[PDB]
DNA sequence: CCAAGACGGATC
DNA sequence: TACAAAATTCCATGACAGTACGATCCGTCTTGA
DNA sequence: ATTGTCATGGAATTTTGTA
DNA sequence: CCAAGACGGATC
DNA sequence: TACAAAATTCCATGACAGTACGATCCGTCTTGA
DNA sequence: ATTGTCATGGAATTTTGTA
């Protein structure tokens, strides 16, 4: 049996309807299976048209062998099935109501969910400009179990911007009250 | 002037004039019988004027000026007086072409790691395709991996927006570019300083300095030309196809693709290499480090027979960038302040300030 | 295709495939165990398609295309199938740059007598001086004597009016010029035929063919530039001064001025040569004939290591004059009809007619 | 004593008020002393301004040592004296009422006087276009005494257009009646 | 007397 | 019949090849309130 | 049916003046 | 249906 | 241990260098009387 | 304060298959 490699499986998912920032509302999250490298793409809608447009910029750099996604309408569409057929990519869909990706992918996806909201509190209309620095933070996060960052696993070298110190990713006392006031 | 010629006529010897020849006065002027013919010897004071008169006829070089003076006049060391006047003439120094070639071209060491050196340049104003006209080209110094970005303008804001999507992958150490307005701007200078990136600039009007992006532009244009044969020039949609094609292209001398040098393994691209299929990723990255270090380095070509090397204190002339019609293509003589390498020097220019110029746009001042 | 691979699997030998290697069927496809790795052997019919698929990715050369196919496929004589496809691709033949230099430049014999060959050319649109913009330059092939004529337009009527004042001195045998509209016109063709003058034309887009007028234009511009330093560009009044200056200028390699080669004796020009003062005119003209015949002839430079020589029946491609953005810089393959000299041939062009083109604007068709 | 050479003496003279041709009325005749080479220049007036303009085109090719002319106002002017002084040319003026040039120069000047009128009869308004072919005819006229044409004496070679046959330069019977009718 | 602009310069 | 230096030749080198114009930003000099 | 050319100015070689 | 013109092509 | 030819390496060669526009004449296709 | 580069495709050299 062959060992796990980069570009083997690409985990794609949308994260909620975020507050408007420069016309954008949705974020397409792309996570590699082996390296755990994260690609973030700003989108206006959770549609197939927005998914195809964002992935075309990604596939111009590197093409995945398998694309993994949930039973979302943007991925289960026939237009997205024809899109993957032209580039020779097999589509893998997780079982409804309960997704399956693995410990490394789910722990990475958990960090993206909380890191975005941590920087979103106080400035909900300014998450678009943070997207580049969020991608750099995730890809240079010192791996919990392994001794290799997503940057080191993909390229082979250490990054020029290594994130040495870590904030606990948790919301502080007064940050919780401000986050509970923005909704109500 | 008059004392040297007076003693010569009466038989007394003066150094320079041979004693074997006969010296006689005719028409109130000193003449000499020579194998070439009867030639007039002028006084020292008039010699400076005569050389100037014969030179200003057509502004000619050493031999062509002397042959005009040799028609009538003769004196000891004629060429030494001609060459002296040749270095005095301002019109000749800033117009005449140099007969000395530049030194051997340096081949700088290939960047050690990926994202160590970034080469960026626009490919001019291409025919309008979906509103876009310009293409920002980013070339990695180590691997040769290319990122293409369509833009409507060669502006700072267009460069920043395109690089912000790129720097999401990895932050480069040094970004090299030509002295374009978008790159020399203070807005772009504060952009790179904010992320901790050093800006490197090419010597003005020397496009081969940033060759890694300029040579890649040839491969981009050549591929776009072939894809648009018999078709209307719509290149906007072909850019992501060209980007994927050239990055997966095998270099016949390097044996590896820009994609293989950056990641180690080929993606789901057509005709993918699966030689490292058995080995693990940790073993694949260990093999990748050995490949990157053991790549060929082009040796410097031998120096030409007539080449000049710049030194500190030497008088040099800077080449005029885009000279107007019937206007000098060289600047006023300038002194070399510091030599960085045998190809690049810092000079106090015609304006009166420090300027880093490559030797290709420079010539040594004649008659020194 | 299927018969050759079927006999190979069962142990029977076929020429091309070595018997030492093991051949096995896997996933419904024939594979071979090789030192490089496990490679798939395709049938003969599919081989033509696979090479086309790997080539059309980035339109690459011999080695760069094979390295893509070597990732998965192997068969006897791979490059012979690649090179065959390289000569079939129309997009590659009319875009790729030639790696073969042109043959050694010919140095044609200097005209024997004055007024045997006349070289004419305009020096572009110069800055407006007293209404005039263009300068017609007439250079004698033998002596190098130059006549300058200021004109407002590069038209036939402007060329005829200027030459009519010149032909008052002497009628030339052959007038050589580039393929300009004023010279290729039927009005100019009937002008020269009326006086019994043969018209000679340079090969299209090859300015060095009529170099005797092109190199003189460098001396005209260089002298006009030096005379207009720190002054507004008024060249109209300086033309008669420049004409007199360059004609009386000594050539350091020829030892004689264009004036001295044409007449024999210097006029009342500043610094006039009076060596033939004692001899009579009949003896002066007899000496002039000996000077004209005994001038140096520049020997042809040695041929470069990788140079091509044109032959009758060889496929060549003509260079596109001014190619548009992202458009091919070579024309469709064409056959050589006749070879005039090792530098000039007559070819049936893309339009479908006879055309005289120099080898500098031509490349040999690759893969033949 | 030095033998006679080209560019030694340039004989210049105007020939009458000829009928209007393209705005021109006068012809400046330039004859070399030794070679006998003829330069013809069309002028609108017998003035110094027209003489300077025409000679500037000639002096750009070759400069004479001595310029010879009659006591005409165009040559005896102070403006023409300053013109010759700048280029370093000595001016020689012939005695009034009786000119002196020599047998070779006067016989050449006699031919120009009669050759122009020969071609002028029948077409008095079209002598401007004949000027180039008249100059070629005179400079290639086989010398009466010597065996060298003005072209052969100046350049050293025979011309590409040698005038083999000669018309007697005389006006025919009916050409005389037409010439006597144009005036009266 | 100062804020938005006008303009040649430098480089591609 | 040998010097040293002037005088002369050798020869690699570059420029002539229809050119002016736009687009960007920056440092500097305007023009009405 | 046509084709490179030549000014330039350091270096390389030859000539020159006086033994 | 034809005379002055309009227009892209070729080359500088 | 030696062939012949395939396979591989060698390496001179050119193009990337912001480009489009005008001016001339000629062969060809219009547009009103 | 900075620096030429590399695809191309015939020729030159090395490797290969089978003695
Ligand atoms: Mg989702
Ligand atoms: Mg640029
Ligand atoms: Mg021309
Ligand atoms: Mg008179
Ligand atoms: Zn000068
Ligand atoms: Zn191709």
């Amino acid at each position: 049996d062959r060992p796990q490699k980069p570009f083997d499986k690409f985990f794609i998912d949308y994260i909620g309807p975020l507050p408007p920032s420069q016309g954008y509302l949705y974020v397409l999250v792309v996570v590699d299976g082996m390296t755990g490298f994260t690609w973030l793409y700003p989108t206006k809608a959770p549609s197939t048209s927005a998914t195809v447009k964002s992935l075309n910029v990604l596939t111009s750099i590197a093409i995945p062998k398998v694309i993994h996604s949930d039973q979302g309408a943007a991925f289960t569409s026939s237009t997205f099935a024809e899109w993957a057929k032209e580039r020779g990519i097999h589509l893998e869909f997780s079982t409804p109501y309960h997704p399956q990706s693995g410990s490394k992918v789910e722990r990475k996806n958990s960090d993206i969910k909380r890191l975005l909201t941590k920087l979103l509190v106080g400035r909900p209309t300014k998450w678009y400009d943070l997207l580049p620095v969020v991608q750099l933070a995730l890809n240079n996060t010192y791996s919990p179990v392994l001794k290799y960052t997503p940057h080191q696993l993909l390229f082979g070298i250490d990054s020029n911007t290594p994130f040495a110190n870590q904030d606990t990713l948790d919301l502080t006392r007064e940050e919780e009250l401000s986050l509970l006031q923005e909704i109500r | 002037l008059d004392a040297e010629l007076d003693q010569l006529l009466q038989g007394h010897y003066i150094k320079g004039y041979p004693k074997q020849y006969t010296y006689f006065l005719e028409d109130g002027k000193v003449k000499v019988s020579r194998p070439e013919g009867v030639k007039i010897i002028p006084p020292q004071s008039d010699r400076q004027k005569i050389v100037l008169q014969a030179h200003n006829l057509a502004h000619t070089g050493r031999e062509a000026t002397l042959l005009k003076i040799a028609n009538l006049y003769w004196w000891p060391n004629m060429r030494k007086d001609v060459v002296k006047q040749l270095g005095r003439c301002q019109q000749c120094l800033i117009t005449n072409a140099s007969n000395k070639a530049s030194g051997p071209i340096l081949r700088p060491d290939r960047p050690q790691k990926p994202f160590d050196k970034f080469f960026i340049d626009y490919i001019g104003p291409l025919p309008p395709s979906q509103g876009y006209l310009y293409v920002l080209v980013v070339v990695d110094g180590m691997t040769g991996f290319t990122w293409l970005y369509p833009t409507k303008a060669p502006s700072t804001s267009a460069t920043v927006k395109s690089l912000n999507v790129l720097t999401s992958i990895a932050i480069p150490k040094v970004i090299h570019s030509d002295q374009g307005a978008a790159f020399t701007s203070s807005t772009f200078a504060e952009w790179a300083k904010e992320r901790g990136i050093h800006l490197e600039f090419s010597t003005p009007y020397h496009p081969q300095s940033g060759s890694k992006v300029e040579r890649k532009n040839s491969d981009i244009k050549r591929l776009l030309t072939k894809l648009l044969v018999g078709r209307p020039t719509k290149w906007y949609d072909l850019l992501p196809v060209v980007q994927l094609a050239l990055n997966n292209t095998y270099s016949p001398v390097l044996k590896y693709t820009p994609h293989q040098l950056l990641f180690g393994i080929d993606s789901n691209t057509p005709f993918a290499n699966q030689d490292t299929l058995d080995l693990t990723r940790e073993e694949e990255l260990s093999l990748l480090q050995e490949i990157r270090t053991s790549l060929y380095h082009p040796s410097t070509p031998p120096a030409s027979s007539r080449s000049w090397s710049p030194v500190v204190g030497q008088l040099v002339q800077e080449r005029v960038a885009r000279p107007a019609s019937l206007r000098p293509r060289w600047h006023k003589p300038s002194t070399v302040l510091k030599v960085l390498n045998p190809r690049t020097v810092v000079i106090l220019d015609h304006l009166g300030n420090n300027r880093t110029v490559s030797i290709d746009n420079l010539k040594p001042t004649s008659h020194q």
